[PDB]
């Protein structure tokens, strides 16, 4: 191959290794927040449904 | 000139006209919390793959 070729695939090959390590740094650093807040869609871990409940006048009306 | 009910009409659910205002708070509840922010966008690619130590897919 012409050192140019190497040279470009070289370069074309370190973008997309260092594209995808800083996305990992970046995955690392969104799930460390997520599991510490909890208000991201990740860890969302389950309640109670609301739409269980029944809001009907019932027998007796201290509730 | 009272005449006793017939079967089934003290059961029934009748209307009141009131002038004592609706309770909008009842339950003396405070504010709800926010949601969680939703989904939204299109779905793009994963961008270079799983990005899993190799694997380029
Ligand atoms: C117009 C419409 C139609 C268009 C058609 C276009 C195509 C026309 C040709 C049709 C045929 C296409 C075939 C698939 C494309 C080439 C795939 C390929 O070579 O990937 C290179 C892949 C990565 O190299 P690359 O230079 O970065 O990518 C070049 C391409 O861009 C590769 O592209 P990529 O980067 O996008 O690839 C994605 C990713 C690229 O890979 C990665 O990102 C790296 C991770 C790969 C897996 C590593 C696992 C490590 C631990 C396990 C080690 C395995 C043990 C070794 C084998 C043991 C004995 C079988 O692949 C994977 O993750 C898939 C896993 C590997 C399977 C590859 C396909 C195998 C098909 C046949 C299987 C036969 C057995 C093969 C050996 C079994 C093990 C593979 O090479 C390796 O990982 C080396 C291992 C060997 C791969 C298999 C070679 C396929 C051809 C075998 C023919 C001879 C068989 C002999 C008999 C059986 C064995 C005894």
């Amino acid at each position: 191959d012409a050192p140019e070729k190497n040279y470009e695939r070289t370069m074309a090959i370190l973008q997309i290794e260092s594209e995808k390590a800083e996305l990992r740094l970046k995955e690392l650093e969104v799930r460390r927040l997520m599991r510490a807040k909890g208000d991201g869609p990740w860890f969302q871990y389950p309640t109670i449904d609301k739409a269980l409940i029944d809001h009907s006048p019932k027998a007796t009306p201290d509730n | 000139g009272w005449v006793r009910p017939d079967l089934g009409e003290l059961s029934k659910v009748t209307k009141v006209k009131t002038d004592r205002p609706l309770p909008e708070n009842p339950y003396h509840s405070r504010a709800r919390p926010e949601p969680n922010p939703e989904v939204e966008g299109d779905l793009k690619p994963a961008r270079h793959g799983s990005r899993l130590f190799f694997w380029t897919m």
